[PDB]
């Protein structure tokens, strides 16, 4: 006996499960009515997988921030619950969303907190936004006597009163007056181009987290030790077709050994097999040293 | 609409032997003639389990409040389908969360939320006479919803319903059981046309589908359909309920991966032996 003699394999087929159903988050995106800063839109959306790539390289998306969360590994992480909003920021104040700020609508109108990944992304916005003459029913904070917190909304359907004035339907000199309205100019600059923006949102919290990203699906091969990655299940083997007949419900094969050696295929629904690829011992015979110089291998 | 029903005859509840029966699939792997042995939560042979009684006479209802144990056996003997849904949770009063599982002539609901129950909820069909249809005209389950987590609309059901006093024309096996945040539904569906005394056999119950909830459950209600025609005609539905215990099983798959037969290895020391073995069959000697 002399050594042993081990096949080693090629491919790495990873076939996964068919097809990502739909997630409708790209129209939460992209419809035709919203609401001002005023509105702390929270749409929850949950157990769907929605794809992520899309927004890197998008039509007309440009200002994409995100906070210190790696933007890369994001696409495939798996999360709970997501979180949408859609308003008018008027140009420069794309400054007042970042983790703390107390200037402006930072924190008068959609409060965001510190330390809240929540990446956000915005458009120039020339045609909905800063129409002719004005639509001046977009309203943003007059003074917030809310007095806001992190994770609050502001939610002010009343007027001020200072010290002594009542203006319960009474014109008060110091009871000020409800929200101010929003000045839509038809071509000005930045104090004057209004934009659109959205924020995502993601928590984990403690739950079966059922909101994952959109994973690939590489070609299967035949009669050849290759590299398997089914769900679930990694090793190495040839993957042939067999005869054997799952219930319709059944994925895995097992044998009185308690090892995997059928598996149902993910996307066509085909049983197939496991097999070690010719694993062996080499061995050599001679005739004696003395007599020649000559040998024959045995596999 | 929060009602409630006067004018019921109340009875004591009583008791059957279950004759092995409660087998389902553990496992999602492929066997063929193997003697394979687990330990899970099953329901033990040869048990007590609780018998409720829906019978019309004079005017009995029943409707009573079960705590949720780790796993629930859910049996009923069905004739036109008078029992609907069930509902589960802690205090059912939309102060914590709470499932509802309903499959009615309208589609399937299963639903996870905050309702404000009442105290007898119920489904009421009425027997109308411009059309001889049953249609449902009765919804006071609870009163609404405020905020929620999950909702499922499944595929529409059809199925005619009755208010009939024959036999039993079918029988249907559901588990419950609650794990890591799964709430794991095994069903079947069997004919038969029995009375009562469960008959023999093993009928092994295949999963049927897994909900990602996430909450506690340490009680259920079930729900009955109150047809119209003062009058509800109940029928004589009947289901049971048990509970499930940690067990060690030894199953017996065939060569086409269904489970034909099973032994409990906590009964009769016979059957502590035939697990020790791994065998169905023993000889004589002393082991
Ligand atoms: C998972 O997603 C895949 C991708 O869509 C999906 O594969 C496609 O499914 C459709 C049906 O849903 C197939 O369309 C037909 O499928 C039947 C049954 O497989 C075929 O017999 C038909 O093709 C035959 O006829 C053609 C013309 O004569 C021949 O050229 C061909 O070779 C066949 O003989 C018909 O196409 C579609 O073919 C597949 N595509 C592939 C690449 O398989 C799959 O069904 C989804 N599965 C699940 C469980 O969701
Ligand atoms: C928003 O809607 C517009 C509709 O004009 C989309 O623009 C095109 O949409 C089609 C269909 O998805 C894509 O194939 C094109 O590539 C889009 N155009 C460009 C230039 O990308 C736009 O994709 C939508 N935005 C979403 C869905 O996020
Ligand atoms: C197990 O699966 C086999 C599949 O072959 C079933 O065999 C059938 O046997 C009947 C007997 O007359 C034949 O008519 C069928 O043609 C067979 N099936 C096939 C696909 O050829 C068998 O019935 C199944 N059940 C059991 C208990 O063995
Ligand atoms: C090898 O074989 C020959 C055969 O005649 C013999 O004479 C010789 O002694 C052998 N070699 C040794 C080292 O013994
Ligand atoms: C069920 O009822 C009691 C248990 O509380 C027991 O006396 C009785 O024997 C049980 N049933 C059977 C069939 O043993
Ligand atoms: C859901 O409903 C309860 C009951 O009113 C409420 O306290 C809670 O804040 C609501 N929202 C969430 C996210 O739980
Ligand atoms: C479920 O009950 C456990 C047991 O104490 C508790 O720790 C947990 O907070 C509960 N989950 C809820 C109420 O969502």
């Amino acid at each position: 006996q002399t050594s042993n003699f081990r096949v080693q394999p090629t491919e790495s087929i990873v076939r996964f499960p068919n097809i990502t159903n739909l997630c409708p988050f790209g129209e939460v995106f992209n419809a035709t009515r919203f609401a001002s800063v005023y509105a702390w839109n929270r749409k929850r959306i949950s157990n769907c997988v929605a794809d992520y790539s899309v927004l890197y390289n998008s039509a007309s998306f440009s200002t994409f921030k995100c906070y210190g969360v790696s933007p890369t590994k994001l696409n495939d992480l798996c999360f709970t619950n997501v979180y949408a909003d859609s308003f008018v920021i008027r140009g420069d104040e794309v400054r007042q969303i970042a983790p703390g700020q107390t200037g402006k609508i930072a924190d008068y109108n959609y409060k965001l907190p510190d330390d809240f990944t929540g990446c956000v992304i915005a458009w120039n916005s020339n045609n909905l936004d800063s129409k002719v003459g004005g639509n001046y029913n977009y309203l943003y904070r007059l003074f917030r006597k809310s007095n806001l917190k992190p994770f609050e909304r502001d939610i002010s359907t009343e007027i001020y009163q200072a010290g002594s004035t009542p203006c319960n339907g009474v014109e008060g000199f110091n009871c000020y007056f409800p929200l101010q309205s929003y000045g839509f100019q038809p071509t000005n600059g930045v104090g004057y181009q209004p934009y659109r923006v959205v924020v995502l949102s993601f928590e984990l919290l403690h739950a079966p987290a059922t909101v994952c990203g959109p994973k690939k699906s590489t070609n299967l091969v035949k009669n050849k030790c290759v590299n398997f990655n089914f769900n679930g299940l990694t090793g190495t083997g040839v993957l042939t077709e067999s005869n054997k007949k799952f219930l319709p419900f059944q994925q895995f094969g097992r044998d009185i050994a308690d090892t995997t050696d059928a598996v149902r295929d993910p996307q066509t629904l085909e049983i197939l097999d496991i097999t070690p690829c010719s694993f062996g011992g080499v061995s050599v015979i001679t005739p004696g040293t003395n007599t020649s110089n000559q040998v024959a291998v045995l596999y | 609409q929060c009602v409630n029903l006067t004018t019921r005859t109340q009875l004591p509840p009583a008791y059957t032997n279950s004759f092995t029966r409660g087998v389902y699939y553990p496992d999602k792997v492929f066997r063929s003639s193997v003697l394979h042995s687990t330990q899970d939560l099953f329901l033990p042979f040869f048990s007590n389990v609780t018998w409720f009684h829906a019978i019309h006479v004079t005017k009995r209802f029943d409707n009573p409040v079960l705590p949720f144990n780790d796993g629930v056996y859910f049996a009923s003997t069905e004739k036109s389908n008078i029992i609907r849904g069930w509902i589960f949770g802690t205090t059912l009063d939309s102060k914590t969360q709470s499932l509802l599982i309903v499959n009615n002539a309208t589609n399937v609901v299963i639903k996870v939320c905050e309702f404000q129950f009442c105290n007898d909820p119920f489904l009421g069909v009425y027997y109308h006479k411009n059309n001889k249809s049953w249609m449902e005209s009765e919804f006071r389950v609870y009163s609404s919803a405020n905020n929620c987590t999950f909702e499922y609309v499944s595929q529409p059901f059809l199925m005619d319903l009755e208010g009939k006093q024959g036999n039993f024309k079918n029988l249907r096996e559901f588990v419950f059981k609650n794990i890591d945040g799964y709430f794991k539904i095994y069903s079947k569906h069997t004919p038969i046309n029995l009375v009562r005394d469960l008959p023999q056999g093993f009928s092994a119950l295949e999963p049927l589908v897994d909900l990602p909830i996430g909450i506690n459950i340490t009680r259920f209600q079930t729900l009955l359909a109150l047809h119209r025609s003062s009058g509800w005609t109940a029928g004589a539905a009947a289901y049971y309920v048990g509970y499930l215990q940690p067990r060690t099983f030894l199953l017996k798959y065939n060569e086409n991966g269904t489970i034909t037969d099973a032994v409990d290895c906590a009964l009769d020391p016979l059957s502590e032996t035939k697990c020790t073995l791994k065998s169905f069959t023993v000889e004589k000697g002393i082991y």
